[PDB]
């Protein structure tokens, strides 16, 4: 049993009010059944498009959540995974960097 | 470039099982196959390669029988597991070609591990195998039929039809796509970001500059995918305060002609 590895990035240089796609990337699981939301404000996002589940030279799953969103001064975006090998979900928060 | 087809299949029970398949030509994305889909689907205007329609209707009808015997097949071998048919049974298959100026592979993991391969003429266990899979091999060379399809689509159907999608998709594996860094800092010592995004094809240089002077101590980190294909890439320095000023990020990539990005810190 793999524990999953969760990383979280923005597809564009991130400036405060200006439309970007913020990644979540969730690597080395297995099983594959996993379970990911992507969060703003504590609160589940709704148009989070996922890819397809692959695995990879290791055999071990990943998988890229993706959703629209403008990095702001007040909001705090997450991601959130519950799997098998966990005792309870795991978040990671969007350092307002990547 | 390397063709993966990649099945995963997943066995809860005697009775509630799926599978899916998802096929990429190095790192683009060419095919899907749901468990809830008759079908394979093509994700790439070119997925088809130069296959005729008929030569596309021909291959899916294997792969579409071959599913259903797969899961029928499993289903039947599981029975012979040692100590007891042990539940969750997790099955992974990377089947493909690797296309130089090829040669095959078709892998099989069980629970996550490598455990079986097809080899020349026959499947063969792996060395550290769970004994228990002997026999079920031994069933499965005895079926000649198989063992020469499975001969024809690894030496000659895999390689051929490849080389029809390199033909086709030419334009899109030659695409050229150009970074755009950006820098940043963290938290008395610091660690200096520079981020790296947007950049296709994959190879690509980044480092931290003192002049000329490569910073050792660069430290990059690992490709993280873009949702339109492109790659994403940081690379980082720790440094001391007043270690800062003088310091800079250079990017070299394919596409960006002979003409670097350089940010100062
Ligand atoms: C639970 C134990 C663990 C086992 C781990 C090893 C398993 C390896 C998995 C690969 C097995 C393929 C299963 C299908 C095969 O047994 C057979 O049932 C069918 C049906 O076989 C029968 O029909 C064919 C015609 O399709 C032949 O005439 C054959 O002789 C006949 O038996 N053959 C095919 O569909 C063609 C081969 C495609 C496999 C390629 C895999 C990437
Ligand atoms: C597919 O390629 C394999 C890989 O070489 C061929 O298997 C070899 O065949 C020769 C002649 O039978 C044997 O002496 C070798 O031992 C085989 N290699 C191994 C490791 O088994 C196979 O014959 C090819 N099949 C087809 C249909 O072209
Ligand atoms: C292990 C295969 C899983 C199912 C994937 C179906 C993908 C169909 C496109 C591939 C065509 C090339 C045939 C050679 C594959 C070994
Ligand atoms: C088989 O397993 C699946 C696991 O998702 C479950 O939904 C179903 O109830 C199970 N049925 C049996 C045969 O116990
Ligand atoms: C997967 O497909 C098979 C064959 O179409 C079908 O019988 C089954 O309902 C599917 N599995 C699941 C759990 O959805």
């Amino acid at each position: 049993q793999k524990t999953p590895q969760i990383q979280v990035y923005s597809r564009h240089p991130p400036e405060n009010g200006k439309p970007n796609i913020l990644n979540c990337y969730v690597t080395q699981f297995h099983p594959p059944h996993i379970e990911i939301q992507m969060l703003k404000n504590g609160k589940k996002i709704p148009k989070v498009e996922m890819s397809d589940m692959s695995f990879s030279k290791d055999w071990s799953f990943y998988i890229l959540a993706h959703t629209e969103f403008t990095p702001t001064e007040t909001d705090t975006y997450a991601c959130r995974v519950k799997h098998a090998s966990m005792a309870e979900p795991k978040t990671v928060y969007w350092d307002r960097d990547m | 470039y390397t063709f993966r087809c990649l099945q995963m299949s997943s066995f809860a029970n005697r009775s509630w099982s799926r599978t899916d398949s998802v096929v990429w030509l190095g790192d683009l994305q060419t095919h899907r196959w749901s468990n809830d889909s008759a079908t394979i689907s093509f994700t790439k205007p070119w997925s088809q390669g130069k296959l005729s329609n008929q030569q596309w209707e021909k291959l899916q009808h294997m792969f579409q029988v071959y599913r259903v015997s797969f899961t029928r097949d499993i289903q039947e071998l599981v029975k012979m597991m040692s100590p007891k048919e042990d539940y969750p049974i997790e099955i992974q298959l990377s089947a493909g070609c690797e296309m130089y100026p090829s040669e095959s592979f078709l892998h099989v993991a069980f629970q996550g591990k490598y455990v079986v391969r097809f080899w020349g003429t026959s499947w063969q266990t792996v060395p550290g195998a769970p004994s228990w899979l002997d026999l079920p091999i031994k069933v499965l060379n005895a079926d000649q039929g198989t063992s020469a399809t499975v001969q024809m689509l690894l030496n000659d159907t895999c390689p051929l039809f490849v080389r029809g999608l390199l033909e086709a998709g030419k334009s899109d594996l030659e695409k050229q796509e150009k970074p755009v860094a950006w820098l940043s800092s963290v938290p008395g010592h610091r660690q200096l970001v520079c981020h790296v995004s947007g950049f296709y094809p994959k190879p690509v240089w980044v480092m931290w500059m003192r002049g000329d002077q490569e910073q050792q101590g660069t430290h990059r980190g690992d490709f993280l995918p873009n949702a339109d294909e492109t790659w994403y890439l940081q690379a980082t320095l720790d440094v001391e305060a007043g270690e800062e000023a003088g310091l800079a990020c250079r990017v070299k990539h394919s596409s960006l002609g002979g003409q670097d990005i350089i940010l100062y810190w």
